[PDB]
């Protein structure tokens, strides 16, 4: 599956896990920022890669990214 | 509060007045700082100086032989004349010789007059202000009269000059004839000689 | 014979010239210029065995260590400025 | 102080110093050093071939190149030998084997002759190596206003 | 209260950034230890549209 | 004017291929003129354009042009004096205006970004400043030479936005 990483730049806009089509995002509390929490990607193994969370971010620069890796059935969307 | 180029409106901010020649004109802001206004102050001094030369210096053979005392030719082929000490570009590369020593003392005052006669040492120049040596540079030496007022009149002849020269190779770059006879073809037929007639035959 | 004297002449000349003239400064170079160095450490340290430096290049009884490889060098630079002379001889003679 | 024009790295020490570095290659002062003894190198040989070319232009009338042309190896040893030996000695001690106003007047000199031995080198190239700079010279003297730099169509162009 | 004071400009320091070497007001600066407190606005957007986002004490320059 | 052969390339004037070249024009307008009656103005219009093409090949001639094998005009960029007029003097000509136009542009857009809002100022053209910088820049080679050295022509490195490497 591809790899999703998620960087201390990231404030808690929760953007990037209402954009993820998957749900392989989540919000987890966190003192590093003001709002107190912090994106995590559980669910990797079902990242298709679409970066609509990279897309979502708006911090600069992204504090989520999403490297394309091993591509398997979840990844690459297949409904066969 | 000098006289001013354009009454009606006020003069620019960096155009003091106390300039021997300051009449407020620079619709196109290139005065700006002071230190390109004063690299201008003495461009203009030079412009002025040698175009009112010039403007002399291409008269005079036109004068001459027009009178018919002296057949010299026109200014514009005086150049192209032969019969000159030396071949064009010998006397050329003299004269920029016996100039480069000149120009570059005057450059040396323009960036420090303090700064600049080794050729004979007892012979220095009295300080001044830049632009305006003095001592050796005016033999004749009368200046305990009025100054500021010869400084503009120097000036505004200087600028008169330069713009009747420029006239002049505009005029020979379309009618090809010397300015004086230009300027005595007008008079002959004010309203048929004048700029209409003008063809730029060559440059 | 015009080419043995040259030639043999020239090569002991070369001889010469590299034993006492720039001996010193090719010694010199030598110290001031290491080993060939990979990564920091010479190619030997590195592991390549055949980088293995040869012991035949100090076996020398000369005061200033002219090594069999310095006169195999030397020699090759008298070879060199023989044949050239007599090559650019030859050439001035019948060309 | 004594300067290339009035008022305008470089200091007093360095002999017959006028203030004369546009480009600043003097500025560092490890190359400085190898300027000065650059310098002195090039001005000594300029002495020496100014000497010559003056006698050799005018042995025998001819130019300089007219009487220049194995034959490199007596003086490439003899160069190569005294020219290791001033390398391998030290900094300010490596000139004289075996006062200051004779290196101020020398060093002056040789400047004027290495500018004399380039203009020797641009006039026999310009030239068509006919004449020699001796002789070159000697037609300046004759007829300077007509023979002068502009007169020759190779240096200039436009004739 | 740490970091620049609010409405002064700050020289960004990020590498990264895409207003790095650029200016860009202080808005307010968090004192609660945070690891990116300041937050910087900015005249020009990115290529995301947004005009500020946060540094760190060190990332800034003023 | 008469101009030296160079580069292999004989003057115009003097070229039998020049005046072939004309010389197969005009007879090619001859024959379009001929299916037109003199007195309708397809034939005035066609006896004006022969006209045109004679003076303009005269006009060539005399322009000190050197013509190859071809037959038509080859222009020296070298810098040659005698042909300076092929590019030296046009080539001056458009670096003034095009140095102008850049000037006119520089002026304008940073006397825009002091507005308010510079970006709306952008699409929306302050036509009485902008003519004002336009006629200011005239005088762009002196302006820009002040700005050489001055040193405010070029912003310095650090002010500039870089990549991160
Ligand atoms: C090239 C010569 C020259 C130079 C260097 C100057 C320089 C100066 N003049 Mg003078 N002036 C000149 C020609 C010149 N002028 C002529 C011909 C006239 C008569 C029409 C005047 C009439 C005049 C007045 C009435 C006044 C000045 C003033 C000034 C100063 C203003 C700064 C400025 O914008 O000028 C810098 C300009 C240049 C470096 C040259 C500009 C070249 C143009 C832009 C390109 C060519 C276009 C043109 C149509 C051809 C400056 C010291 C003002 C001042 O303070 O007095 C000292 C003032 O009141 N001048
Ligand atoms: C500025 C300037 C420049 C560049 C020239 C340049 C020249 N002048 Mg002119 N002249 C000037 C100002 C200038 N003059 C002034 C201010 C006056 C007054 C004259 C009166 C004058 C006369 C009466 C004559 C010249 C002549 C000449 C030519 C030869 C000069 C020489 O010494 O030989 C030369 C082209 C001579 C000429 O026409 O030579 C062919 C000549 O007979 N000039
Ligand atoms: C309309 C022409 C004109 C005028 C009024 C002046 C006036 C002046 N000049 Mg200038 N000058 C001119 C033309 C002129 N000059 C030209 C063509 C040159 C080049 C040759 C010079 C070169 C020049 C230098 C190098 C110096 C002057 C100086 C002076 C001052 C004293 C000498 C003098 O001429 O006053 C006498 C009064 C007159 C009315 C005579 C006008 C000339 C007539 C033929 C005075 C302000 C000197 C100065 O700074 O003085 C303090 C100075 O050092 N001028
Ligand atoms: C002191 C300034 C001055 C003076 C007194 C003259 C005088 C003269 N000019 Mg010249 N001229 C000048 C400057 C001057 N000009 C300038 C700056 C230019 C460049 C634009 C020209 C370009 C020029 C051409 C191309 C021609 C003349 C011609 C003439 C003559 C006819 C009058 C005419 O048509 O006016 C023309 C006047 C102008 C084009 C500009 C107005 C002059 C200034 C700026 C205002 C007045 C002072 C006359 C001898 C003609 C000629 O040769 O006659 C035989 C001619 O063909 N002039
Ligand atoms: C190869 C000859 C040569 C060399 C090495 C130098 C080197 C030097 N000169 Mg000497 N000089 C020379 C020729 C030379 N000059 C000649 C011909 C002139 C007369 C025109 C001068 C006139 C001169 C003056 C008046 C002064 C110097 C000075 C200097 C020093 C500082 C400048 C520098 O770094 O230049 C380095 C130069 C080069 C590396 C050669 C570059 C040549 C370019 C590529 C082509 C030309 C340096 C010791 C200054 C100094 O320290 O006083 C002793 C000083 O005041 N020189
Ligand atoms: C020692 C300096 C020196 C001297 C005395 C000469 C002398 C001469 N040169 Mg040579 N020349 C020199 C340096 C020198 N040159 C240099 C450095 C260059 C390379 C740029 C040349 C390139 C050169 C060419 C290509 C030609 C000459 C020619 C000539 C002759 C006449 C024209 C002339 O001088 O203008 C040329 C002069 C210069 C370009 C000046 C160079 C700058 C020098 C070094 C400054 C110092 C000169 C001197 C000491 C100053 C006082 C002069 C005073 C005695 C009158 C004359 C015999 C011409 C000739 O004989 O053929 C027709 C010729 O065609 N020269
Ligand atoms: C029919 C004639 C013709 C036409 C239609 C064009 C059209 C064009 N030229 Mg060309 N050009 C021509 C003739 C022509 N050129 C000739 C005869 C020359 C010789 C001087 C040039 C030399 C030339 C250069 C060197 C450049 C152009 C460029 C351009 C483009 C933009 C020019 C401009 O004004 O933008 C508006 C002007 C600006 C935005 C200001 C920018 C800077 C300008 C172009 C020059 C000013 C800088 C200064 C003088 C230093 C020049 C350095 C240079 C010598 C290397 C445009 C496509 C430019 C281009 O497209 O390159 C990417 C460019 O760089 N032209
Ligand atoms: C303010 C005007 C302006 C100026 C001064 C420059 C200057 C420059 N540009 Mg830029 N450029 C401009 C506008 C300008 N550009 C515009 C409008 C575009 C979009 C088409 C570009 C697109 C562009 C590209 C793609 C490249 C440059 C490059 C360059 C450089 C090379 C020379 C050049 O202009 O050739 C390029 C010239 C053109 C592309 C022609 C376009 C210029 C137009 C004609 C100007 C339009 C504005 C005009 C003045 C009106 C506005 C003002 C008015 C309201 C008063 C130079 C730094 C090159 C570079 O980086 O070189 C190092 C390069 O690769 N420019
Ligand atoms: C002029 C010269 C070098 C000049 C260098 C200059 C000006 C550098 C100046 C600067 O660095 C400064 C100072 C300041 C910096 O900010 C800027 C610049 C401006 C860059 C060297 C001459 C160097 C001249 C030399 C070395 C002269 C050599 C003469 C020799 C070898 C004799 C040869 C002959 O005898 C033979 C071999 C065979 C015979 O047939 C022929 C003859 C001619 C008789
Ligand atoms: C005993 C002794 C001695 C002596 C010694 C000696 C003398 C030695 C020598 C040695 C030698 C004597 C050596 C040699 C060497 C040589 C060589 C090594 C060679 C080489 C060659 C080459 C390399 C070549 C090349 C070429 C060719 C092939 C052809 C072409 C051309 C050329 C030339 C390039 C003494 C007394 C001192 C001391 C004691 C001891
Ligand atoms: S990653 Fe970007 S979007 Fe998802 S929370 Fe952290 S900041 Fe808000
Ligand atoms: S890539 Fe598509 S799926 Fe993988 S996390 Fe970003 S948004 Fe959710």
């Amino acid at each position: 599956s591809h790899a999703v990483k998620i960087y201390d730049t990231c404030i808690g806009c929760t953007q990037c896990v209402r954009a993820c089509p998957t749900d392989v995002l989540e919000m987890v509390p966190w003192d590093g920022c003001k709002a107190g929490q912090i994106a995590s990607a559980p669910r990797t193994e079902d990242c298709v890669g679409c970066k609509r969370c990279e897309a979502a971010c708006p911090t600069d620069f992204l504090s989520v990214r999403v490297y394309l890796g091993s591509e398997t059935t979840r990844s690459m969307g297949l409904a066969y | 509060t000098q006289p001013m180029w354009f009454p009606g409106m006020d003069a620019p901010q960096h155009l003091k007045g106390e300039l021997p020649g300051d009449y407020g004109f620079d619709p196109l802001n290139l005065g700006k700082e002071p230190k390109d206004l004063e690299w201008y102050v003495q461009a203009e001094l030079q412009h002025g100086r040698w175009a009112m030369l010039g403007v002399a210096g291409a008269a005079a053979p036109e004068i001459l032989t027009k009178m018919g005392i002296s057949d010299l030719p026109n200014w514009h082929d005086a150049p192209n004349y032969q019969g000159y000490f030396t071949d064009a570009t010998t006397l050329f590369w003299v004269q920029m010789l016996m100039m480069n020593w000149a120009e570059v003392r005057r450059w040396q005052d323009m960036r420090k007059p303090g700064s600049v006669d080794p050729a004979f040492s007892g012979n220095k120049l009295p300080s001044g202000i830049v632009g305006y040596p003095g001592g050796i540079f005016d033999p004749l030496g009368y200046a305990k009269g009025d100054l500021n007022k010869l400084k503009a009149k120097e000036i505004a002849n200087g600028r008169l000059a330069m713009v009747a020269f420029a006239g002049i190779m505009v005029q020979y770059d379309h009618t090809g004839v010397g300015p004086v006879a230009n300027l005595v073809a007008h008079m002959s037929d004010p309203a048929h000689n004048n700029v209409f007639q003008a063809k730029f035959i060559g440059f | 014979d015009d080419v043995n004297v040259v030639m043999s002449a020239s090569n002991a000349l070369a001889l010469y010239l590299g034993r006492f003239v720039f001996l010193p400064y090719q010694r010199a170079q030598v110290e001031r210029v290491g080993m060939p160095t990979q990564n920091g450490q010479t190619h030997f340290a590195a592991g390549d065995t055949r980088a293995e430096e040869a012991s035949f290049i100090t076996s020398t009884n000369d005061p200033a260590g002219f090594n069999l490889v310095d006169v195999f060098a030397w020699g090759s630079i008298g070879h060199a400025i023989g044949f050239l002379a007599l090559a650019s001889q030859s050439a001035q003679q019948m060309l | 102080r004594p300067m290339w024009f009035p008022g305008a790295h470089l200091r007093g020490d360095l002999p017959c110093d006028y203030g004369f570095d546009p480009l600043n290659l003097g500025e560092k002062p490890d190359n400085l050093a190898r300027y000065r003894e650059a310098e002195l190198m090039h001005a000594r040989w300029a002495m020496m071939g100014v000497a010559g070319a003056v006698g050799v232009e005018i042995a025998g009338q001819g130019d300089w190149a007219s009487a220049q042309p194995a034959v490199i190896g007596v003086n490439g040893v003899l160069v190569a030998f005294a020219e290791s030996q001033r390398q391998a000695a030290t900094g300010e001690a490596r000139l004289y084997p075996g006062f200051e106003t004779l290196k101020r007047k020398e060093l002056a000199n040789g400047r004027v002759a290495m500018m004399a031995f380039f203009g020797i080198m641009a006039q026999h190239q310009a030239d068509p190596s006919g004449p020699g700079p001796v002789k070159q010279l000697a037609n300046h003297l004759a007829d300077p206003w007509h023979v002068n730099v502009c007169t020759n169509p190779s240096a200039i162009p436009w004739l | 209260q740490v970091g620049p004071p609010r409405g002064t400009m700050v020289k960004i320091l990020r590498p990264e950034s895409y207003w790095f070497n650029d200016y860009g007001k202080v808005i307010s600066v968090d004192q609660t230890g945070v690891r990116y407190p300041v937050v910087v606005r900015f005249e020009k957007v990115n290529y995301a549209g947004v005009s500020t986002n946060n540094y760190a004490l060190d990332e800034v320059e003023y | 004017r008469d101009v030296q052969p160079y580069a292999g390339l004989t003057p115009c004037k003097t070229s039998k291929a020049f005046a072939k070249r004309e010389k197969t024009e005009l007879k090619a307008l001859e024959k379009r003129l001929k299916k037109y009656d003199p007195e309708s103005a397809p034939a005035l219009a066609l006896q004006a354009t022969m006209e045109k093409t004679k003076t303009r090949f005269a006009n060539y001639g005399e322009s000190g042009l050197l013509c190859g094998k071809d037959g038509l005009p080859h222009l020296i960029v070298d810098g040659n004096l005698e042909h300076l007029g092929e590019f030296a003097i046009p080539g001056l000509g458009f670096l003034y205006v095009a140095g102008w136009i850049g000037y006119a542009g520089r002026s304008y857009i940073q006397e825009n970004k002091t507005a308010s809002k510079p970006t709306e100022g952008e699409i929306i053209i302050d036509v009485p400043k902008a003519l004002g910088l336009m006629f200011q820049a005239g005088a762009w080679p002196l302006l820009a030479g002040l700005e050489l050295k001055n040193g405010t022509l070029t912003a310095p490195e650090s002010e500039i936005t870089v990549s991160p490497r």
